[PDB]
């Protein structure tokens, strides 16, 4: 599976830009697309999804009008079209696949990323604890908290658990606050009450070190968290 | 000469029988007397799965109780989320004619085979996101009848060829042959155990194999025409068998003869799938009249009627939790029931 | 004189009642069908919608004669003759052009032409039905608004039966289309199959002889419409007639598609025609 | 020809013949005894309440 | 609302599923599915070959009608056990041999291999599944049936026959029978057909008689019948 993106670069402000993110190895058009940010030193913010069919298609409220999102899925590629840009879009963004039903692990693959740069009521997700001095083989509870209730009437809680190595894509570690993703080794368990959720590693691998997101999926302006973020 | 084989034959069928009339000394009626009826059991249509456009011939749930997987001859498989109707996948057969599908405990793989003397395994957790073939069971000399899974990589398949069939999935060889049935195989069902897996044929015998060992250890003898449908009772020592002659019997391994003969006057049709509840005091049997009838196991009394099909009930499961049983018939819908 | 008045109330009887026996026998079976778990197709559904629509056309109609014979009075209102004109001639579209959407869904499910657009018709018969509905309802409109424009003027006038003619004329035209449609579309059906049956007789030697019986009666029925609806015709646009009897007369002559149409869609239908031979049993 | 089947036969009823068999009351109070014990929780025998159920 | 934003994807994705459900059932609806059916050698092979394991699907179109025939003589099994999932086939492909009277089967010789056609016409003809499913009859090696009437007698397999030994009469005789051994006339038609070796005539067969079956239904679901 692979979904390298392109475009990006050097853009006037209240320029415009496409954004192309080229699919293979995986069913495209049966996969939700999403839009993720990442300013040069911040955290993470979503921008936009089209989903299976292009049916539906939400943006977030600093994108929408002045961004588009399309699928040409017969050629197996996304679009993310650019109007007005400004210093705020300064970010690389991944391309992010998620597929929707039961027992499905939304979120799984996340692209490499293209570097775009502009020249000069919603929940709310925090994590204090920011840095974190670490050492291998010890056990660490990064912990997120919600501004509301993560916790549907269906019984699944909505929180997602991501991390992202230095000088690499983000990965799904657990999804529902329980549900281990595949490929993620067995060392890292999540759990949480619906407010509070923590994310514990039974031993500590220098493959570990990086800095962990944690986001929701209840409501759609999807938001992400600060990042817990660990050193050795 | 084949005449003291003959003879030899019937003396041991006839020390077989006479061990069993021993054995049966009170009959499950007896027995059954004084305990408390089950009344009046009627459930109601909780969810009808509507998208299928042909007959649905077989289903089996998901260990979870909410996933479901249903086969019909549009050459679709459709895997429903039971608590909110819902398609997770929609698998496009390669051979529409399909007869049995199975759902393997873990929910990682989806059986399938029919007239096409195949059983088709089916990937469902794929990093691609499109459930795949991932392997095609090929070997029976006769139609697929019903095939189940021991685990993610043991398969335990029925034929039309009078042989019943364990597989290998990784290897997709046979790794023993169930011989000794007379008629066509048309059901099977693993035991709890699962060392332990009944089948039954259209010579009106039920066997009982032993997986490891593969050879026939009881072969019970009630009925008067085809078994079609087969179910172990949930304590592992027993197991239900549903015939065309339009009854139900109940046997038990450790005696090894009859217990119960579920029958009406009024019941002239026969019996298509046979499911116990998670209790095994409900008898369930879906047949041709376009009706399920449930039936009370310790006593022969009908516990209610499962009507609402416009055909015949061609397969009838029951979740692992017992909080459902549902009842795909030929009018291309399926029917959740509680 | 006074004889052809009963006459015409004779025949006026005759037809509610017929129509009567046969929209609620066709709807009451249609009905016991549904509410005992049978079969439902797709014909028997426009078959209750018109049965639905023809009594209502007929019991409006019977109710106009009923206050006709009751408060004469009332008659000269011309506000109820406005509303009751504008209503009936609404509900009556609805019923003609279901009909007619009827014709079409046996058109487009029996008849085997080779055309690109007959075929591309026939694989959507639910699709074309109910589209067909929507391009007449602007005759619909326009037949309302052609109606209200002249009982505004007949309004204006009196501040009528020459303008009772003139309306009776309009709808009787705006009738006369959806009829035409559904004999062409009858005419094509015998025509596809004659020659299939020519076909199959070089070929093999049939399915046309399934359902012959019916056609007889469909004949009957589309001829003798048709020379009844053009005798009014000229009794209400150039005979004279005095006038005297155009009220009951075109009461008669509009309610006799509801009320002899029902039976012959009762002969058509074979379950309907079950149902009658059950009817009958249950009688004797 | 079918000799060896005939074998095959006289043995597969040999090995049926000598297994150890119960009687029917042990057998018949076995099933009994399980369908008490499990009555309570079968949601068919004994409907569970609405709030339980899932197919509201 | 009270659904979940996965949940809303997870209803969308079915929606998506339901929509090529239809497509799907809807393009299989406007194809005409066939039930091959013969005893012994019959001429199934030649049949086949003309119009270009348990079951061979054998798809081919013409005049614009994508064509489905389902063979099941490799079965070798109970028939009953599986001729109910061919109910709603539009017609049954049945094909006998016509030099077949005067040929015994290798075991039961004292049964002729047109008697076995014949048991197995009635069979499935008066099947309670195919009660208005139609039979192509197919009325095979008719040279080699010719050439033998030309010395052998129709006596051999119809000891109750009065008539000469040339094509028509005989041809004519074995078609009678086989339509009569039809008992439920009332709903079902044979359409027989003596067959050719010439271009696509057979297949013009199956397509006119294919086509009165999808008139004949279209009548049925029109209620007209
Ligand atoms: C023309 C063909 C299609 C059918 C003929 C029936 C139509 C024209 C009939 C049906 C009901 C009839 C009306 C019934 C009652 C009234 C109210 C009265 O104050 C004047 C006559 C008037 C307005 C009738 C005129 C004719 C009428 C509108
Ligand atoms: C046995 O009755 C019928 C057999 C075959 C066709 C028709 C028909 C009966 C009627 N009909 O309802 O009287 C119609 C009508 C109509 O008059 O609505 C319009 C049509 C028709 C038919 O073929 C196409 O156009």
């Amino acid at each position: 599976v692979q979904l390298v993106e392109s475009g990006g670069g050097l853009v006037q402000p209240g320029g415009s830009r496409k954004l192309s993110c080229s699919a293979s190895g995986f069913a495209f058009s049966s996969f939700g697309m999403h839009w993720v940010r990442q300013a040069p030193e911040k955290g993470l913010e979503w921008v936009a999804y089209i989903s299976s069919g292009s049916g539906t298609i939400y943006y977030a409220d600093t994108v929408k009008g002045r961004f588009t999102i399309s699928r040409d899925d017969p050629k197996n590629t996304l679009f993310l079209q650019m109007t007005s840009l400004r210093s705020e879009d300064t970010a690389m963004y991944y391309c992010v696949r998620s597929i929707y039903y039961y027992g499905s692990s939304p979120f799984d693959f996340w692209g490499q990323g293209t570097t775009l740069t502009v020249s000069s009521s919603d929940i709310v997700m925090t994590q204090a604890t920011s840095s974190v001095p670490v050492t291998p083989g010890e056990s660490v509870s990064i912990s997120c908290r919600s501004s509301k209730s993560l916790l549907h009437s269906n019984g699944n809680t909505y929180l997602y658990w991501f991390l992202q190595r230095p000088g690499q894509s983000p990965q799904l570690l657990i999804y529902r606050m329980s549900n281990l993703a595949s490929g993620v080794p067995d060392r890292f368990s999540g759990s949480g009450s619906g407010t509070a959720f923590t994310l514990t590693i039974s031993r500590l691998e220098a493959e570990d070190v990086g800095v962990y997101y944690c986001m929701q999926h209840l409501e759609y302006p999807l938001t992400f968290g600060a990042g817990t973020k660990l050193e050795l | 000469e084949l005449d003291q084989l003959r003879q030899e034959a019937e003396q041991l069928k006839n020390q077989i029988r006479d061990a069993r009339k021993a054995c049966a000394d009170a009959t499950l009626s007896q027995i059954t007397n004084n305990i408390d009826p089950v009344g009046r059991i009627q459930m109601r249509t909780r969810r009808t799965l509507r998208g299928h456009l042909a007959k649905i011939y077989a289903m089996h749930w998901g260990t979870d109780s909410r996933l479901l997987v249903s086969a019909s001859q549009d050459g679709k498989l459709i895997i429903w989320d039971s608590y909110t109707t819902n398609k997770v996948h929609a698998i496009p057969l390669r051979s529409s004619w399909v007869m049995t599908c199975a759902y393997a405990p873990s929910g990682n793989y989806v059986a399938c085979g029919g007239l096409d003397n195949i059983c088709s395994i089916y990937n469902l957790k794929t990093r691609e996101g499109n459930v795949r073939v991932s392997r095609e069971l090929a070997g029976h000399t006769g139609y697929l009848s019903c095939c189940r899974f021991l685990d993610d990589n043991q398969i335990v398949t029925s034929s039309g060829d009078t042989t019943c069939a364990l597989w290998d999935i990784e290897t997709g060889q046979q790794t023993t042959t169930f011989t000794g049935h007379t008629g066509d195989v048309m059901s099977l069902s693993l035991a709890p155990d699962t060392r332990l897996f009944v089948s039954g044929a259209c010579d009106a015998s039920a066997k009982l194999w032993d997986v490891r060992e593969g050879m026939c250890r009881q072969t019970f003898t009630g009925h008067e025409s085809d078994i079609n449908a087969i179910c172990f009772f949930p304590n592992g020592n027993a197991f239900a068998t549903g015939s065309d002659d339009a009854t139900c019997r109940l046997f038990d391994l450790r005696a090894d003869q009859e217990l119960m003969t579920y029958s009406h006057d009024n019941i002239i049709c026969g019996i298509t799938s046979v499911s116990f509840s998670k209790s095994g005091r409900l008898l369930l049997a879906g047949y041709d009249d376009f009706n399920c009838n449930v039936w009370d196991a310790l006593k022969a009394d009908r516990a209610g009627v499962l009507a609402g099909h416009d055909n015949r009930v061609s397969c009838l499961g029951v979740t692992d939790d017992g909080m459902a049983v549902a009842t795909g018939s030929w009018d291309s819908f399926l029917k959740i029931w509680n | 004189g006074g004889v052809i008045k009963s006459i015409f109330t004779f025949v006026l009887i005759v037809e509610f009642i017929i129509g009567n026996l046969g929209n609620s026998f066709i709807a009451l079976v249609n009905c016991i069908d549904w509410v005992k778990g049978r079969k439902i197709s797709s014909v028997d559904r426009i078959l209750t919608a018109l049965a639905i629509s023809r009594i209502s056309l007929v019991w409006l109609i019977f109710g106009s004669w009923c206050v006709s014979v009751f408060f004469p009075a009332l008659f000269a209102t011309e506000k109820m003759f406005r509303m009751l004109t504008n209503i009936w001639t609404v509900i009556n579209h609805f019923s003609v052009w279901l009909a007619t959407g009827l014709g079409t869904f046996y058109f487009l499910k029996i008849a085997n032409f080779s055309n690109s657009i007959f075929l591309y018709l026939k694989w959507r018969v639910k699709k074309v039905v109910l589209v067909l509905l929507l391009v007449t309802s602007v005759f619909l409109f326009l037949n309302i608004a052609l109606i209200n424009i002249h009982i505004n003027a007949s309004i204006n006038g009196y501040r009528f039966t020459r303008f009772s003619s003139l309306i009776v004329l309009t709808s009787t035209v705006f009738i006369f289309i959806p009829f035409t449609l559904s004999l062409a579309m009858f005419l094509l059906l015998i025509f596809s199959m004659w020659k299939h049956r020519k076909k199959m007789q070089h070929t093999v030697k049939d399915a046309s002889t399934k359902a012959h019986r019916g056609v007889k009666s469909v004949i009957t029925f589309f001829l003798l419409y048709a020379i009844f609806s053009l005798s009014f015709f000229i009794s209400v646009w150039t005979s004279e007639r005095l006038e005297e009897n155009l009220i009951i007369l075109s009461q008669v002559m509009g309610m006799a598609y509801p009320s002899c149409h029902s039976c012959v869609l009762i002969l058509g239908n074979k379950k309907l025609r079950q149902a009658s031979l059950s009817v009958l049993l249950w009688l004797r | 020809a079918s000799i060896a089947q005939a074998r095959k036969l006289v043995e597969q009823l040999k090995m049926e013949a000598n297994i150890d068999r119960i009687k029917v009351s042990k057998a018949a109070a076995d099933l009994m005894a399980y369908c008490e014990a499990h009555a309570k929780e079968d949601p068919l025998l004994t409907p569970v309440p609405a709030s339980e159920n899932p197919f509201r | 609302c009270t659904l979940s934003a996965e949940d809303k994807a997870a209803v969308e994705r079915s929606k998506m599923i339901d929509r090529n459900l239809r497509e799907d059932g809807e393009k299989a609806a406007r194809e005409v599915k066939l039930l091959l059916l013969g005893a012994g050698e019959s001429g199934k092979s030649t049949i086949v070959k003309q119009m270009k394991t348990g079951i061979v699907e054998t798809h081919f179109t013409f005049k614009d009608l994508h064509f489905k025939m389902f063979d099941v003589g490799a079965q070798r099994s109970e028939r009953k056990k599986w001729i109910h999932c061919f109910e709603g086939v539009t017609a049954i492909i049945f094909c006998v041999a016509l030099s077949d009277y005067d040929l015994v089967l290798a075991e039961d010789e004292e049964m002729n291999r047109m008697h076995e056609s014949m048991k197995l016409f009635d069979s499935i003809c008066n099947n309670k599944w195919f009660t208005d499913t139609s039979i192509i009859l197919f009325l095979n090696k008719k040279d080699l049936f010719e050439e033998k009437i030309k010395k052998s007698p129709l006596t051999i397999c119809y000891p109750e026959y009065a008539g000469s030994n040339t094509y028509e009469e005989a041809a004519a005789y074995i078609q009678c029978q086989f339509e009569d051994l039809n008992k439920r006339k009332d709903t079902k038609e044979i359409y027989t057909h003596f067959t050719c070796s010439t271009d696509t005539k057979n297949v013009q067969f199956v397509f006119d008689a294919v086509t009165d079956v999808i008139i004949k239904n279209n009548l049925k679901d029109c209620g007209l019948f």
